[PDB]
């Protein structure tokens, strides 16, 4: 029983956008992919000629999963572009916010995207309320109890007893699955924390609001630094503050002791998907104009080489058109970028996406949370590094095991703890500037008529950059480079596959109909389809 | 995937953001569990559904060809131009989907400026010919009830859809299809810096002392007066608002606004 042939998976749900993957397997084994990317809106064209202080506004709709990020990165981008240095507070302010954001974006993928590749809701049916609760209370410092968990099962059965499954309905679980390992209890667990899920993730998106006027597409930055004067009132930072530590609660004795027990039952997803090489850009500055202030710093590494960790040349980033749906093959540095659409249908001219393929040093480069939480710790982040060893030391595996879909997954709680932890930090030393007397949030500056600017943005799925060339006082290029063009874009004009697409090679599918395991190692790196395009 | 009991919805995702979508989590008193198990059925929504690939078209043409009926929620601008080919979902284009689907509705609601009047796509030049919903399908006769922002206040989509059930009919609609309740008084007659705007006390810059004082945010390019929602009535999140935060209000939820409210710092 094990299937030779091809398999599409068109739309790859339980993600942001529009997904297209092809895969040829051979034997039961995944051999080929493409990652096909299937709506184009064009937004550096439409910003053309535009005032550069509108752009932010504009690229913001990029994306709402990752909101606010993209006004962020163009906001830098024109605050460089420039030459203004922010206020400190402000600086302070536009962390805090991408701060929160990191921790409500991975807390909603975990549960609300990933987690239906690995629990089967309805066996939750079948679960001893007692049992679970005993496992659940020992593996957080949270208690929960057998009545609980029952109020959980009770809701779910009259649920599933009306027959209206809605986003449950035609599941590659139902009925069973190969693929799908965790015992009753377990699966009730993870599903009681979904639902939990569903309400914490609104105050984990209000904490932005707070500061940042409204979750989703904040308003509160500006070329110069911030507009929120409220932000600086004790109420606002007591407000922010109570919703910061209700999260870190959840992300500390909800999310993570899941994501460990997940990661247990399927240890042997430490064999698939994992990938060569990783760029990261680094976050939360302490300088706007120095990436190695920040709390995580950029890095580049090849062939898993984490000792030989190499700085970030951003002349070095080149955007590729050979397979993708753009007039010609020529590949372009961002500030010489151009978005050219030419459409060839599926796999015409061997072109197969709407993303372009980024390489660095022509290398296909993974970003996200491992390539964050890798370089970090080759780095000797100590936060990092305390936060991922217990995680090695809890599955009781070696370093090697970072390597793969099981991997990223752990990646991405570990940043979410570690950055829970620092929006602490952030928080107190934004309180004790304001303390110091400073309470400035934006800093004049004047328009050049020609200039160039960058942005950089470490966002939830990995190294965001946004690229200005000012002419005559408007905006003459603007081009947008994305943590998923990196990860999920095409092959490029040395036909070397993403990171995306080499990662699938090797994948097991039990189930040609139901291939659960595509969507494991796919949904491991958080697919931002409408961030990969614009 | 539905059958009696709950009525069905349908969610479309067209060119968009997914901003929308983010938004209808942020839902409050209900929350988004209650409407998910107790409200409504969604029997189709690719952000958060479990099935992919076949079985979520199955999905699709299970709910929308149910005998109980549907209602549909769109989210996204249609792109229309060489023949709708820049945006595809299981390799039909987004126009031949949604012209398919929505005149089998019960009823439409075009959730969002991008479904509403064609947003940030639809800003010129308009490289994918991106439409509204009721512009698009305008042909096969979709009325959409138009719920308008970027992203809309989710406290608008949940109360047109229980007037809907309650009444089995839209609400009153203004002359851009957006219900009377929620888009019928502008941003700026609810703002607390009507005062300052009255008494010619505006914010020259946002580094002023001014603005730290709260004053009005027109020369700054607000476009409250111009601009019909609920922002200072309901807020967001429970918490804020764009001009509470020091920023102008950039016209979100008006046609073109785009280009029409460009530049966003200008009155
Ligand atoms: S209306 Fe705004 S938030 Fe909603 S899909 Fe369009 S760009 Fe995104
Ligand atoms: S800040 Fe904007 S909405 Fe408020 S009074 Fe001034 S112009 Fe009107
Ligand atoms: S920008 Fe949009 S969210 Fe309200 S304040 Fe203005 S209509
Ligand atoms: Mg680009």
């Amino acid at each position: 029983s094990s299937y030779s042939g091809p398999i599409v998976v068109d739309p790859v749900t339980r993600i942001e956008g529009h997904l297209r993957i092809e895969v040829e397997v051979e034997n039961g084994k995944v051999k080929n992919a493409y990652s096909s990317s299937t709506l184009f809106r064009g937004l550096e064209i439409i910003l053309k000629g535009r005032d550069p202080r509108d752009a932010q506004h504009f690229t913001q709709r990029t994306c709402g999963v990752c909101t606010y990020t993209h006004a962020l990165a163009s906001t830098r981008c024109v605050d460089n572009a420039v030459g203004v240095h922010i206020p400190k507070n402000a600086t302070y302010i536009r962390n805090l916010v991408l701060g929160a954001q990191y921790l409500h974006d991975h807390i909603v993928h975990f549960y609300h995207l990933h987690a239906l590749d690995f629990v089967d809701v309805t066996a939750a049916l079948k679960a001893d309320p007692a049992k679970a609760a005993k496992v659940a209370s020992s593996i957080s410092p949270r208690k929960t109890t057998a009545a609980d968990l029952k109020a959980v099962q009770d809701k779910l059965k009259t649920f599933v007893e009306t027959g209206q499954l809605g986003p449950f309905t035609n599941a590659y679980f139902l009925g069973g699955h190969p693929a799908y390992y965790l015992d009753p209890e377990t699966n009730l667990i993870a599903t009681a924390h979904y639902l939990e899920a569903l309400r914490l993730q609104v105050k984990a998106a209000r904490a932005m609001a707070v500061f940042g006027a409204k979750n989703p597409h904040t308003q509160f930055t500006v070329v110069g630094g911030v507009t929120c004067y409220d932000a600086l009132t004790p109420q606002r930072i007591a407000e922010f503050e109570a919703l910061w530590k209700e999260t870190k609660a959840f992300v500390d004795e909800v999310y993570i002791p899941d994501l460990l027990v997940v990661a247990a039952a399927y240890k042997d997803w430490t064999q698939y998907g994992g990938t060569d090489n990783f760029i990261t850009f680094g976050e939360f500055p302490k300088d706007e104009y120095d990436l190695n202030s920040r709390f995580f710093k950029p890095g580049v590494v090849f062939k898993r080489d984490f000792k030989n960790i190499k700085p970030f040349d951003k002349m070095q980033i080149e955007e590729h058109v050979r397979h993708s749906w753009y007039e010609g093959a020529e590949a372009r540095h961002p500030w010489k970028g151009q978005t050219q659409p030419k459409y060839t249908d599926l796999h015409g001219d061997d072109r197969y996406s709407w993303m372009k393929a980024p390489r660095y040093m022509g290398e296909p480069m993974e970003t996200g949370p491992l390539a964050q939480v890798l370089i970090a710790y080759s780095q000797g982040h100590p936060k990092v590094k305390a936060v991922t060893d217990a995680v090695l030391a809890k599955l009781g595996v070696g370093p090697e095991a970072l390597f793969s879909t099981l991997g990223r997954t752990a990646a991405r709680g570990i940043e979410t703890a570690v950055i829970a932890e620092y929006v602490g930090v952030m928080l107190q030393e934004y309180k004790d500037n304001i303390a110091k007397g400073d309470n400035v949030i934006c800093a004049p500056w004047e328009m050049p008529k020609q200039a160039e600017g960058v942005g950089f943005v470490n966002a939830p799925r990995g190294g965001l950059s946004h690229w200005i060339r000012i002419e005559d006082g408007k905006i003459g290029n603007f081009q947008l480079v994305v943590p998923s063009t990196w990860t999920l874009g095409p092959r490029c004009d040395k036909n070397k596959l993403s990171p995306v697409e080499a990662s699938l090679i090797g994948t097991p599918v039990a189930d040609a109909k139901r291939p659960v395991e595509i969507l494991r190692t796919v949904h491991s790196f958080d697919p931002c389809i409408a961030c990969g395009v614009h | 995937l539905m059958g009696p009991r709950r009525p069905s919805v349908v969610y479309l995702h067209n060119a968009e953001c997914t901003g929308c979508s983010e938004s209808v989590l942020r839902a409050f008193e209900p929350y988004i569990d209650t409407l998910i198990l107790d409200t409504l059925s969604l029997d189709y929504h690719e952000t958060i559904m479990a099935a992919a690939g076949d079985a979520a078209e199955a999905a699709l043409e299970q709910a929308v060809n149910s005998p109980h009926g549907f209602i549909a929620v769109v989210e996204g601008g249609i792109p229309t131009a060489a023949n709708g080919i820049y945006g595809k979902v299981a390799n039909h284009t987004m126009l031949d989907i949604c012209s398919r689907i929505l005149p089998k509705a019960q009823a439409v609601i075009a959730y969002g400026t991008c479904a509403t009047f064609g947003g940030v796509q639809a800003a010129k030049p308009n490289p994918t010919g991106a439409k509204g919903v009721n512009d698009a399908l305008k042909h096969l006769g979709v009325k959409a009830i138009n719920i308008a922002g970027c992203p809309p206040n989710p406290y608008n989509l949940v109360g047109t859809i229980v007037y809907y059930l309650k009444n089995k009919a839209a609400p009153e609609l203004d002359s851009l299809n957006r219900p009377t309740m929620f888009f019928g008084q502008t941003v700026h007659e609810q703002c607390p810096r009507l005062p300052h705007f009255d008494a010619g006390e505006f914010a020259p810059s946002f580094e002023s002392e001014e603005a730290r004082k709260g004053w009005c945010l027109y020369e700054l390019g607000c476009k409250g007066p111009v601009t019909m929602n609920n922002c200072p009535k309901i807020k967001f999140n429970q918490t804020n608002w764009p001009v509470d935060a020091g920023h102008p209000c950039i016209g979100c939820s008006e046609p073109d606004f785009w280009d029409a409210m460009t530049p966003f710092y200008q009155n």
